[PDB]
């Protein structure tokens, strides 16, 4: 989907209902052409975030059937991300023999979460993605054979 | 689909398979040759060093197995400028009760 | 109390911390190669050109701070240790200076390097930000026309440096119209016509798979030869009613529009974001009062709305002359409780 | 449909003159020679036409040409006294890495191709042949 | 704490309803009865009607004053406006037609398709364009509505939405009818966001 | 008769919902149940009081 | 079925008058000339007629 699509349709259906939290500070949202779209809203000092976390779970769900139901299958993340990264891992050997995929594979699939379920480890961001099991279809035999892609 | 006569069609033709990436959207490199990466955002009210220590023994204790054509380097961090910015304060700490 | 006045504001003087950031932003509508050879090349040259200060670059394509997309890509540069970069012409500062200097070479793309500021935990760059919010709810492209003039008028300034949206410029579109009419008469649904289009292209996660004991996804698209051009959106077919297939072209067809990638918002109003490091020499808060001299001369109907490290510097500003006088009020007042009377203390605070 | 080329060539005639009412389609016929049956009725296969040839064509990259505002695909040429300055043209079909532009480009123009993030129209630009095809 | 609970349970319940009501969506307040205090809107010269009145409360007067200081949160008598689709037996008889066809169509073609990008990843070496693919979008105006297409005939016949049904903006619902010296109006209650003052 | 609600749609920038019911007059009294027509697996509108 | 314009407007003379119950429509019938077979049978054409 592109951006137009996220613009005031999963934006404005959380965005009216984000006002109104405890010594809220401000509302930042975002969203992209690629299929992406990420709200920050942020309070004033001296609150745990625990309890902030809690009160925008019980806010953003006034209207979470109300956005499309297809990406509902992929869920709302709620993070307490903080404002950065601390340290980054993981590199090809010497030998080669190794593409850009498959040692993201191998860090999503064998390092990754013995990393996030140790202390302190709030949040991810990997560059990459797992495997998975592409199928690439072809029209022309698609239209030899009379079958459509569903 | 399968004709009765015993004809048939498969996903083998009309379209290949290939165990490949699931979102080919972001690639990283790591001095010009390709790798990959996680950047890990520390929670909201944890200390630095402690984790940052428990991330390397966490990497050392499955380190062993990994692959021989693989291997685990360091491209980002941010503890050495806190253990130098620690230790330049006791430094100058020392320093000062001894000229006074 | 003028040389009180005379002395510009500021927060959190600069650190080195061994550390630099680097981001590009190709002509929108670039592939991802573009891209690429513009960030391989600023590597290399990082690499080759200033062996004494960094220690190694990582760079990522696909994903950068001011957005994601094709036609964006970002690069941590991790320098030496300190004892092993002496003197200051080896401090991030000089060497992002000299690098943003070399960087103007880079014809292809808009590649800027910055610094990360004194904490790591506010922010991820110094200098400015600011949000041109529209409160008179006029249009968006008065808004981007006032955010070209705020950056041609910046960019003129000797006072500022690094002015930059924090967005992404607009990008042609295709759209692609379907006469339902003519496809319903010619016997295809409706209905298919959207699956093929949502799989062919919108590559479909139809279910889950196995593989060494992990869950993982199973995805489906047409092959990359299918979909590049306009004109490959003519391979594809569809079976009618009848069992007979009919071309995708038969009934839909292509036009160019004009539409941005990235949109945020700031509390529930629209804006576009604009950040910018001072020029060296003099502080932020003459920037901060550049950057409001300059945003007096503005379209209608807009204004400017402070966030982040500048949101938090205003407050600390402010709130400076109250603590002033209750610190020394509390100190005169218990220095009178103990010395018992009022005339020392109204003279020792003198 | 293996997508190997067939050895032998034929050529066409028109039989079919009416357009298909379900299909919206219409329907050619070729002839080919067949000496070793290497060709079997009823195979699925892809013909490969000639749909005329412009004479004196024009190629633009597709790094110079975008589209803007509603409107049609502009370029962005320096004159004479390198002023830069837009032009609409009529690109709409895609040969390769090119654009094939029917009308408002003309041999010999200087197309800008990088640098355009650092120029607006009507600016005194120097020139420098750039690096991004092949040639 | 005792909102989440409450909402936990309802949230990991709510597979268990059928369809029709899960994408209603239930709505879990921690509201007692209490207010800062009421404010309506009238039509008093009879041009709107509640629901008209409680739309414009939702589109132009919810936003800034949830955007002020000190208010916790606010409901509004009545709802925003809906997409109304009153159909007719008789010329549903006369084109051999159920409600279920034309409830298939309208979920046909009032969608949203992703479709993607041109020059999409992994793209083939050499490939310099790239550009995002605007397919099928919601429709927005009732024009838009009425054509929509039940059925054709491959001679060109057709039948749209336009003749077996009366489309038009109308409210979500009807129950509630309420009116301010006689004349229509409708309101919002206003409480108080805790740790503010009042009067200000 | 009990207004079933089909899908969304844009308004305005606004995301409200389109409904489903049939005329008012179709539904006022018992004898106008008998209005509504279902289509047979043959093609014909069988009615309701049938 | 392009959309494109048609150069020679044509005549029209009524054929058949008996309404078909699958759609509620009648059928009218139009003749056009075609000099140099630009137009073939069996294509979808939108033609644009008079009233009052």
């Amino acid at each position: 989907a592109s951006a137009e699509t996220v613009q005031d349709t999963v934006v404005q259906v959380i965005e009216q209902q984000m006002n109104g939290i405890d010594n809220l500070r401000y509302i930042s949202s975002e969203s992209n052409s690629d299929g992406s779209m990420t709200i920050t809203v942020t309070f004033e000092q001296g609150t745990d975030p625990d309890i902030a976390q809690v009160q925008v779970q019980n806010k953003l769900q006034l209207a979470t059937p109300l956005l499309p139901q297809e990406v509902q299958r992929q869920g709302i993340r709620v993070t307490k991300a903080v404002k950065n990264f601390l340290m980054v891992v993981g590199v090809v050997s010497t030998d080669g023999s190794m593409t850009k995929e498959d040692l993201s594979n191998y860090i999503v699939s064998n390092i990754q979460d013995p990393l996030s379920r140790t202390k302190g480890v709030g949040d991810f961001q990997v560059f990459g993605s797992q495997y998975s099991m592409r199928i690439w279809l072809d029209p022309a035999k698609l239209n030899s054979y009379q079958l459509t892609p569903g | 689909k399968v004709n009765p006569d015993g004809s048939q069609v498969r996903l083998k033709d009309v379209a290949d398979v290939g165990l490949g990436g699931q979102d080919y959207s972001i690639n990283a490199q790591f001095n010009g040759s390709p790798a990959s990466g996680i950047a890990i955002k520390l929670a909201t009210g944890a200390n630095a060093l402690d984790t940052a220590k428990a991330i390397r023994q966490t990497i050392a204790n499955l380190e062993p197995f990994m692959p021989q054509g693989m291997k685990v380097v360091y491209p980002y961090d941010t503890t050495p400028v806190v253990s130098a910015s620690i230790h330049e304060v006791v430094k100058t700490l020392g320093e000062a009760i001894l000229l006074v | 109390i003028w040389m009180f006045t005379r002395i510009p504001t500021a927060f959190l003087p600069d650190e080195d911390q061994g550390v630099l950031f680097a981001q590009v932003q190709t002509p929108p509508g670039s592939s991802a190669e573009r891209t690429q050879v513009v960030v391989d090349s600023m590597r290399e040259y990082l690499l080759e050109k200033e062996s004494s200060s960094v220690s190694s670059v990582f760079t990522v394509t696909g994903f950068n701070f001011a957005g994601r997309g094709q036609s964006s890509g970002m690069a941590f540069i991790m320098l030496k240790p300190w004892e092993e970069r002496p003197g200051g012409e080896n401090s991030v500062f000089e060497l992002a200076k000299r690098a943003q200097m070399h960087f103007f070479s880079f014809k292809d793309a808009m590649v800027f390097a910055f610094a990360p500021p004194s904490v790591l935990e506010l922010g991820n760059a110094t200098g400015f930000d600011l949000f041109l919010q529209d409160q008179a709810g006029v249009g968006h492209e008065v808004l981007l026309q006032a955010r070209n003039k705020f950056l041609m008028l910046a960019a003129q300034n000797p006072a500022l440096q690094r002015v930059r949206p924090n967005g992404m410029s607009d990008e042609p579109q295709y759209k692609l119209e379907i006469d339902d009419e003519k496809a319903s008469a010619l016997g295809v649904s409706l209905a298919d016509i959207n699956s093929t289009v949502s799989i062919a292209w919108g590559s479909s996660y139809v279910n889950d798979f196995i593989d060494r004991g992990r869950v993982k996804r199973v995805y489906l698209q047409g092959r990359p030869d299918a979909r590049m051009n306009p004109d490959d959106l003519s391979k594809w077919y569809v079976r009618n009613d009848k069992g007979e297939m009919v071309p995708f072209n038969a009934f839909a067809t292509g036009k160019w529009e004009y539409g941005s990638p990235k949109l945020e918002r700031y509390n529930g109003v629209p804006a576009m974001e604009i950040l910018g490091e001072p020029a060296p020499g003099l502080s932020s808060g003459d920037a901060m009062a550049a950057v409001e001299e300059i945003v007096k001369q503005l379209p209608k109907g807009v204004g400017y709305s402070w966030t982040g490290l500048s949101y938090e510097e205003r407050l600390s500003g402010s709130q400076a002359p109250a603590l002033y006088a209750l610190s020394l009020l509390v100190v005169f007042l218990c220095l009178a409780a103990l010395y018992e009377s009022w005339s020392i203390p109204f003279s020792v605070m003198l | 449909e293996d997508g190997s080329q067939y050895p032998l060539e034929g050529r066409l005639e028109f039989s079919e003159v009416s357009v298909d009412e379900g299909t919206g389609s219409v329907t050619i016929r070729a002839v080919f020679p067949n000496p070793n049956n290497e060709l079997l009725p009823g195979m699925f296969v892809h013909a490969q036409l000639q749909e005329g040839v412009k004479q004196k064509a024009i190629l633009a990259p597709q790094q110079g040409v975008t589209r803007d505002l509603k409107g049609q695909a502009t370029a962005l040429v320096v004159n004479a006294q390198n002023k830069v300055e837009l032009r609409v043209i009529k690109a709409d079909r895609v040969i390769g890495d090119k654009w094939l532009v029917t009308e408002g480009l003309n041999a010999g123009d200087k197309i800008i191709t990088e640098g355009l993030q650092f120029v607006q129209p009507g600016v005194e630009v120097k020139t420098v042949p750039a690096k991004n095809v092949a040639s | 704490i005792a909102q989440v609970q409450v909402q936990n349970k309802l949230q990991l319940a709510t597979p268990l309803l059928p369809q029709e009501v899960q994408r209603q969506g239930i709505r879990v307040t921690k509201a007692v009865k209490n207010f800062l205090m009421v404010v309506g809107v009238v039509s008093t010269d009879g041009s709107m009607t509640k629901e008209d009145l409680s739309n414009y409360i939702v589109s132009n007067i919810q936003d800034p004053l949830s955007r002020t200081k000190g208010v916790g949160d606010f409901q509004v008598f009545g709802s925003q406006y809906s997409m109304r689709i009153w159909l007719d037996p008789a010329k549903l008889n006369s084109y051999q037609l159920t409600p279920g066809d034309v409830s298939s169509a309208i979920q046909a073609q009032n969608v949203q398709i992703s479709s993607g990008q041109l020059g999409g990843l992994p793209a083939v070496k050499g490939q310099q364009l790239n550009a995002t693919i605007i397919g099928k979008t919601r429709l927005q105006t009732a024009e838009q509505f009425e054509n929509i297409l039940l059925k054709v005939n491959p001679d060109g016949s057709q039948v749209r939405l336009k003749d077996v049904a009366d489309v038009g903006l109308g409210g979500q619902d009807y129950s509630i009818n309420a009116q301010f010296n006689g004349s229509p109006a409708s309101g919002i209650a206003i409480k108080l966001a805790t740790g503010a003052n009042a009067l200000d």
